[PDB]
RNA sequence: GAAUACUGCCAGCUGGGACUGAGGACUGCGACGUAAGUCAAGGAUGCUGGCAUAAUGGUUAUAUGCCGCCCGUCUUGAAAC
RNA sequence: AAAUAUGUAAGAAGUCCUUGUUACUUAAUUGAACGUGGACAUUUGAAUGAAGAGCUUUUAGUGGGCCAUUUUUGGUAAGCA
């Protein structure tokens, strides 16, 4: 018969890496989590209490919940035709802060910084991020740089 | 296609700070337009070096007319070609007036003999043979020679209409 | 007189022809699975806040 | 004299000074133009003179159609011709170029012929087959009028303001262009020059970019 | 052949008319048409609107809830608008004097209004001294405490009432609502 | 009730864009450029002409 | 020192052919005219001829050109041997 | 250790500055959560689109499938499974 326990196929996702097996080190520890912060959730193999289920490997969420050991994290999960909220009592070796977060944060300071440099000097400060852009026009000097270069070459073995 | 142009595409890699002003790579390229122009020229580079359309810049196309059009040359024509179970090297001859009709005979004739589409071509080298005595086909040599003539012999003549009154001849 | 056995055939267009939607978040998020000491002191919390608020604005 | 030659003088002298305007904003674009195409080519002068090599800026818009029927899609490029709104087979739109579109072209490039359109195809094809989005209904443009009611708060006041917003990917080119119905073009006249379309341009097809033969193809489109 | 994005000949989903054949509301409907057209005050588009409604659409207002709306801070010289019903409230024993326009008083109603002081006006009146829906309080009853709402939903978990003719012990208390009877829901 | 078309019909091609008057009365279409004689560089010429 | 090809532009000019004529007082935007007006500018008018009836047209029978498998049903699939 | 596919974010329910509540927490006038009052301009924090956006009730038929490209299992294979 078929087989669908809590840990089927889990086999490769739930390895240590390699020659990173042993303790967790303290850092994990000491990350402090409040609610409203986004996290990303990767199991470590090594503590199987307070572990996720496979399907929330590499899913990112919310903190809505603090205790002494775990976080609640809610996580959107597509069933049907539609998302589902779950939530999730994970331990913190499971879960880290999420760089994207933190690196809008640094965004939203700085355009703040911009903001207000801009309302001394310089109106019009443009917080708005651009895709890249098409390339202005430019001259390419040939001073030490003549173009020189070949054709296709034959075929040959190399055998 | 066979109505050919030849470009000369310059292109090198994008511009960075450890290495400004690179080097400026250059080929010439038969093809019939210039998007085809720096389609191949991409597609060589490609092959070559480690470079690719998205991290390098075309700095320059220019198209390469003949010198003298009207001055019959004998081209050696060095190509590399995929058959349908390999890649081989081959040398040939065209008698003709300029090098993108040279290479326009030379994709018919492998079109032809070897059922060589454009895809499967590389034209590794067009060149100029500078005098007699250097030619090596004898299908080139033969129209070499001195106070040539021929005549034409069983000469068709179209009609333009479907009945002919006057059973026709073949005289030249 | 076996049948087929099993396909996602079709079911995501099923799932797609009325889109698909997400879960409609709001202000003040239900405190279900909250910690109850926390939910409890949070109850006072909010009372004295109001009391105060009441004591001021009048 | 119940008040009725007053306010027609009054519109007329205002329709009189909305057309002096008119009038001197398009001679501020025609030598707008003529200095920047012989600028261009000048300095590629200058540059062959001078020993070096002039690489022109990158095209900044392209033009757009759609060259597939609508059978047979696979979902994620049947969905970016959507946002492209290309629904129709012949549909065209511009783009201004990014990152972000350039991927969308790529996404979609078996089902389109795109190119960068020269300022005779964009003018012809305004005015030709330019109808505005009022209301959520197809206008023909056919009066500056509407133009400047519609897109007024932008500065643009006439059709030649608004190509000139199209032609040089301005400020207020999303609002411009999404002002802008889809173009619905015709079957190319002298037909598609390929026996076979639905090959890449390079391929001896007809999708893909075409760069500046996308203009041969858009004028014998409409 | 189109790429249709949406749903072709798509029906609003709105009313655009009453569905009764009352010919005094066709002629109510046909005057706050007028007025929602030539005038640019959105009451009359409101009360256009509302015109339009079903009957479990417009729950019945209670002279009550009349009153605690005047309650309210500046509004106690306002116009009370009810699209609808004004039923009568016997909880209450002080009433203000107030001006109410309804489609409807019940009898209660409008004899307390009147002998609180107040009148009693049809929305044509009401359209008349307030083209514009000047001074005006629009009021609407308790939609979702019909009891045919109370089994929407119902579901495990939900907390639903279910459809039943009778009630008490012996009808459905049993296994699937008791932990000690299979499971609880 | 029917679109006519600019680009034909110098009517309604006048009544939008007054410019086109300007630009038929001066042949803008038909602008002659101003002769320069810039040359180009050798170094140019002999990459072009190079094998 | 020119010419021409190729490619591109013109709010350059102009000849021939085909289909269409929706709307029905005026209102608009323009253009040409010192103005008065005029105009190809929010959809055809002007002039002329023949017939005034089976002539056009409708119906019907036939002929010709091309196309057209028997419906209903169950079925993944029916013209189904 | 790819490609393709896949989670999250790109702000007003936001950010910053003072100081209010608690029975939770801290050695603590420390925090946590929720707040009063003040500041942030129109690029309110990428692109494109948005055909109106959300919400609910109720009920039909259906619950034999089959084909094609690509990935792929059993089988020598199959218009096989
Ligand atoms: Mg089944
Ligand atoms: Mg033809
Ligand atoms: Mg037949
Ligand atoms: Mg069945």
């Amino acid at each position: 018969g078929k087989s669908h326990g809590y840990r089927s196929r889990t086999r490769y996702m739930f390895q240590r890496d390699f020659r990173k097996h042993g303790a967790v080190h303290l850092s994990t520890y000491l990350k402090v989590y409040k609610v409203g912060d986004i996290v990303d959730i990767k199991a470590n193999g090594s503590i199987q209490k307070g572990m996720p289920h496979k399907f929330y490997q590499g899913k990112t969420g919310v903190v809505y919940n603090v205790t002494k050991s775990s976080v609640g994290v809610i996580i959107n999960k597509m069933v049907g035709n539609r998302y589902l909220e779950k939530r999730l009592n994970l331990r913190v070796e499971h879960i880290k802060h999420s760089k994207c977060r933190q690196e809008f944060l640094e965004r939203v300071k700085a355009n703040a910084a911009k903001r207000a440099e801009a309302k001394a000097q310089g109106v019009a400060v443009q917080l708005k991020r651009q895709p890249a852009q098409p390339r202005e026009s430019r001259i390419v000097s040939t001073e030490g740089n003549v173009p020189q270069t070949l054709a296709p070459v034959p075929y040959e073995t190399f055998i | 296609m066979a109505h050919f142009k030849e470009y000369q595409v310059i292109g090198r890699r994008l511009p960075t700070e450890s290495v400004p002003e690179p080097k400026l790579f250059r080929m010439r390229i038969f093809a019939s337009n210039e998007v085809i122009a720096k389609s191949r020229y991409w597609y060589f580079l490609q092959k070559l070096h480690k470079v690719k359309k998205a991290s390098g810049e075309i700095v320059s196309i220019n198209q390469i007319n003949e010198a003298h059009p009207t001055k019959v040359k004998n081209f050696g024509v060095w190509v590399r070609y995929d058959s349908r179970s390999g890649t081989h090297n081959m040398y040939k001859e065209i008698r003709d007036v300029s090098r993108v009709a040279a290479v326009e005979t030379l994709y018919q004739d492998m079109a032809a003999r070897h059922r060589a589409r454009f895809r499967s071509i590389h034209i590794l080298k067009v060149a100029e043979i500078e005098k007699t005595a250097d030619v090596k086909r004898q299908y080139v040599k033969q129209f070499l020679t001195k106070d040539l003539k021929f005549p034409l012999p069983h000469r068709v003549q179209k009609s333009t209409k479907t009945f002919s009154y006057k059973r026709p001849s073949t005289f030249y | 007189a076996k049948s087929k056995n099993h396909t996602a055939h079709n079911q995501t267009r099923k799932a797609h022809r009325n889109g698909i939607k997400k879960p409609k978040t709001y202000k003040y998020p239900s405190l279900k699975g909250v910690d109850p000491k926390f939910r409890r002191n949070h109850k006072h919390a909010l009372h004295g806040t109001a009391k105060a608020l009441a004591a001021a604005k009048k | 004299a119940e008040q009725v030659a007053a306010e027609r003088a009054a519109r007329k002298a205002a329709n009189k000074e909305k057309r002096a305007i008119i009038l001197e904003r398009n001679a501020a674009y025609q030598k707008e133009y003529e200095t920047a195409e012989r600028n261009i080519i000048q300095a590629k002068r200058d540059a062959k003179a001078a020993g070096s090599y002039y690489v022109e800026a990158q095209h900044k818009l392209v033009f757009v159609v759609r060259i597939k029927g609508i059978n047979k899609i696979p979902p994620k490029p049947r969905k970016v011709l959507q946002l492209l709104r290309l629904t129709r087979i012949n549909s065209g739109t511009f783009v201004k170029v990014t990152k972000a579109t350039l991927e969308l072209l790529k996404l979609i490039e078996p089902y389109v012929a795109y190119g960068y359109p020269s300022y005779s195809t964009i003018r012809q094809l305004v005015y030709k087959r330019g109808f505005g989005k009022i209301n959520k209904q197809r206008v023909p443009l056919s009066d500056n009028a509407i133009i400047e009611a519609n897109l007024g708060k932008y500065g643009i006041l006439s059709i030649d303001d608004l190509i000139h917003e199209i032609i040089t990917v301005g400020p207020h080119f999303k609002q411009a262009n999404n002002f802008l119905w889809p173009f619905k073009l015709s079957n190319p006249s002298g037909g598609w020059g390929v026996p076979r379309k639905f090959k890449h341009f390079i391929q001896g097809g007809s999708f893909g970019n075409r760069e500046e033969f996308i203009n041969k193809l858009v004028k014998s489109m409409n | 052949g189109i790429d249709h994005t949406s749903k072709q000949h798509k029906r609003s989903g709105h009313r655009t008319a009453p569905k009764s054949d009352n010919v005094y509301l066709k002629l109510l409907v046909k005057l706050y048409t007028f007025l929602a057209r030539r005038t640019d005050a959105p009451f009359n588009k409101v009360v256009l609107k509302a015109l339009f409604l079903s009957k479990i659409n417009r729950p019945p207002v209670s002279v009550s809830r009349i009153a605690r709306a005047l309650k309210q801070e500046g509004a106690a010289n306002k116009t009370v608008v009810v699209v609808g019903t004004v039923t009568d409230d016997a909880r209450i024993f002080e009433f203000p004097k107030t001006t109410v326009a309804a489609l409807r008083f019940t009898a209660g109603a409008r004899a307390k209004i009147v002998k609180a002081g107040g009148e009693c006006i049809t929305l044509d009146q009401l359209a008349v001294r307030a083209p514009k829906g000047q001074n005006t309080l629009i009021l609407r009853g308790p939609r979702n405490s019909r009891e045919a709402v109370r089994h929407f939903g119902m579901g495990p978990h939900k907390g639903k009432a279910p459809r039943i003719l009778s009630t008490g012990r012996k009808f459905e208390r049993a296994r699937g609502r008791r932990r000690s009877k299979g499971f609880k829901v | 009730v029917l679109k006519k078309n600019p680009l034909k019909n110098k009517q309604v091609l006048l009544r939008l864009n007054p410019y086109a008057k300007v630009f038929a009365a001066e042949k803008l279409g038909s602008k002659k450029a101003e002769k320069t004689g810039t040359k180009p560089a050798a170094v140019f010429t002999e990459t072009l002409k190079h094998d």
